[PDB]
RNA sequence: GUGUAAGUGCACAAGGGAGCUUGACUGCGAGACGGACAUGUCGAGCAGGGACGAAAGUCGGGACUAGUGAUCCGGCACCUCU
């Protein structure tokens, strides 16, 4: 009935060109992507936690899901944190919602970053997921710059079945990521 | 999907300056998004 | 040369089920005047056993394996409720009226659902 | 010069009271212990402090499964 | 005295039933709790006195 | 003067002097060694007037190993007291030591300096000792 | 990690989280542990009336062992006693 064009872009074009190019024994073994996770970290909530309120709705309106209220398992004394206190939000993607989300983001939001210049391709974590911060939220198109009232960025880490760095690697460039090439 | 705890998911089209359209969803009430520079715009992702 | 690097969902699935039967099968067990209806569950059938774990010997079994039940147009649902009356059919058979229900660590519902009170309505008093 | 220590609690009578076995009726106390060294089996039940009694009369014998030290009462035979 | 001794009266008969403690700085304002009226033979509200 | 950094019980009961040793018999860094012959706590100073009495001896070449540590305390009650009243301070520490243990280790080229070297270590132990050097 | 000292325990969790709730009950209690005596401790189960659970079932405070004071004298409420 419905179908996402980059889950389309991916079942038709890409899943053939990573077959044809890594030689899979199986067909199963071919790499998709299992979810997208987006988790803020405040940390000055230790002081004051009228800035997690800010941060929740930030979340919300970037993705379309309320996030989850991250409490903080450890009390350390430096950071003036204590045990429970909300310190985090996240939010977890799967279904249809990742590809609508890393489609807005690949062809309209990353564009709009300001003096944008590509993503290292070592950002990744060794076992086929790759992971990259920002330090703005004013940059996505759902939020009003008006209502920010200061720059709280985020970090957004992909999930893939990939095994080795590599087949990640031809995952997601060939999916449209702007690597940068060393 | 939890009933009434998440913003409400608005169908919406990207344009842009370039003449190119794309079709998906998002939270802007509008329902209709514009912008001044895409991917197929930005001189990054074209090699400029 | 493929080296799967995390857990697969099947295993973990299906050794998450063996430990949270364990923690059911503290309580439950049966014996030769009431045995413990064991409950297994698959995506294309279901299984029920009378056990008497005095010296772990079964004493009746009813599955959707049998045609009879593949033979009922339902649904799966429809599947379960026929098994629920065949055990239970094959319990007085056997002699016995009461029971206790191993749900067998899935969570009691649906399929399960229909199938408990399909063999308490049949005369299984538990 | 003087000493901080000296003070002590009274001697609490644990132990197994009752030993393999040994006949006993219902609801005697077969071990008093603190942790569940011992653990209750068949005919055996708990009580609140971790002491172990017999629900069932018969005759003690101590066995072990998983690993884990059990106490258990075999229902020895009518006359 | 932080966790005063207090005592529960059963709401319908008025019957001083039973007694414990409770963090009166935690819980300053009286206790509802349901237990059971000797009396009346079934359970009735009870009322911290 | 060798003494533990921290100790988790600093007093505790007299090591006991039964039995001959099971663990340290035999020299294992270098070629000669003394071996005890008689049970005695060899405390704490003993040790270091037996080890320089030894690199006097073989002046400058030669590595010396000493297998034993005193880590266990000792007590004594402050003097001119009567008894009671609790247990005294700890006062020097002491390793307990077993006929068969091997307390030092010489490691010298030629063997006549050596024996002596250890010999004169010998007699600032309380122990009856013999040398023992490595092979069978 | 277990509110709290140490020990015995606990990963099957007695550890982390969520929903309902007040058994942190009334009348009793076979059989026992420990003891000079006085104290102290465990208790399956029956009845009434309940809580959770689909059900089997569990629940007479807390993972266990400390957090307390005999008798005389007197206060308060109830009782079909004098």
């Amino acid at each position: 009935k419905a179908l996402p064009r980059l889950k389309q872009r991916y079942r038709e074009e890409i899943r053939e060109a990573l077959q044809q190019e890594f030689n899979y024994a199986n067909v199963m073994q071919i790499p998709g992507v299992v979810k997208v996770v987006v988790n803020m970290g405040v940390g000055d909530a230790a002081r004051d936690a009228k800035l997690i309120n800010g941060a929740i709705n930030d979340l919300a309106l970037i993705t379309g899901q309320k996030p989850e209220v991250r409490r903080a398992r450890k009390s350390i004394a430096q950071f003036k944190l204590r045990e429970g206190m909300p310190i985090g939000a996240r939010v977890t993607l799967r279904g249809d919602r990742m590809w609508e989300f890393l489609d807005r983001l690949i062809s309209i939001a990353l564009p709009r970053i300001r003096d944008f210049r590509g993503l290292s391709p070592k950002q990744f974590d060794g076992t086929g997921n790759y992971t990259f911060g920002l330090n703005e939220q004013s940059m996505f198109h759902e939020i009003d710059v008006d209502s920010i009232d200061r720059p709280r960025g985020m970090d957004i880490t992909v999930v893939t079945t990939a095994t080795n760095d590599a087949e990640g690697r031809a995952l997601l460039r060939a999916l449209g990521f702007p690597f940068k090439e060393n | 999907m939890k009933t009434g705890i998440h913003p409400e998911y608005v169908d919406t089209t990207v344009q842009c300056g370039c003449g190119h359209s794309f079709t998906t969803r998002s939270t802007k009430q509008s329902g209709t998004i514009v912008v001044e520079v895409c991917s197929q715009c930005h001189p990054f992702y074209t090699g400029k | 040369a493929h080296k799967p690097v995390g857990q697969n969902i099947s295993e973990v699935r299906r050794n998450a089920r063996l430990r949270r039967h364990a923690r059911l099968r503290k309580k439950v067990a049966g014996t030769a005047e009431v045995p413990r209806l064991v409950v297994n569950r698959s995506a294309r059938h279901i299984h029920v056993q009378l056990v008497n774990d005095l010296n772990g010997t079964t004493l009746a079994a009813a599955s959707s394996i049998e045609a009879d039940v593949r033979a009922i147009d339902g649904d799966k649902k429809a599947h379960s409720v026929r098994v629920g009356q065949l055990i239970a059919e094959r319990a007085k058979a056997a002699g016995v009226e009461t029971v206790v229900f191993d749900r067998g660590g899935y969570t009691y519902g649906g399929r399960i659902a229909a199938l408990a009170d399909a063999a308490r309505e049949a005369g299984l008093k538990f | 010069s003087s000493s901080r220590n000296g003070r002590d609690s009274a001697a609490q009578r644990l132990g197994v009271k009752r030993f393999g076995g040994q006949v006993v009726k219902a609801g005697e106390i077969l071990v008093r212990q603190r942790g569940t060294h011992f653990h209750p089996g068949v005919n055996v039940g708990r009580g609140g402090d971790d002491t172990l009694f017999a629900l069932a009369p018969g005759a003690v014998e101590f066995g072990a499964k998983r690993g884990r030290k059990t106490v258990n009462i075999v229902p020895v035979a009518r006359p | 005295d932080v966790r005063p001794k207090i005592t529960l009266a059963c709401e319908v008969c008025k019957h001083r039933n039973y007694i414990t403690k409770k963090n009166r700085r935690n819980d300053p304002d009286r206790l509802e709790i349901k237990k059971f009226c000797p009396n009346c033979g079934t359970h009735q509200p009870h009322k911290e006195s | 003067m060798l003494i533990p950094r921290k100790v988790k019980h600093r007093k505790q009961h007299h090591p006991e002097q039964r039995g001959i040793a099971s663990g340290g018999t035999s020299v294992s860094f270098g070629d000669y060694g003394i071996q005890a012959l008689e049970h005695a706590y060899i405390t704490n100073r003993q040790i270091e007037s037996a080890r320089i009495a030894i690199n006097r001896h073989i002046k400058r070449g030669g590595k010396v190993w000493i297998n034993i540590f005193p880590d266990r305390p000792l007590t004594k009650k402050p003097a001119e007291t009567r008894m009671g009243s609790g247990k005294g301070s700890p006062e020097w520490w002491v390793a307990n030591v077993k006929p068969g243990r091997v307390l030092f280790e010489l490691s010298y080229p030629d063997e006549k300096t050596a024996r002596d070297a250890l010999t004169r270590a010998i007699h600032k132990l309380p122990i009856k000792a013999r040398i023992v050097t490595r092979e069978e």
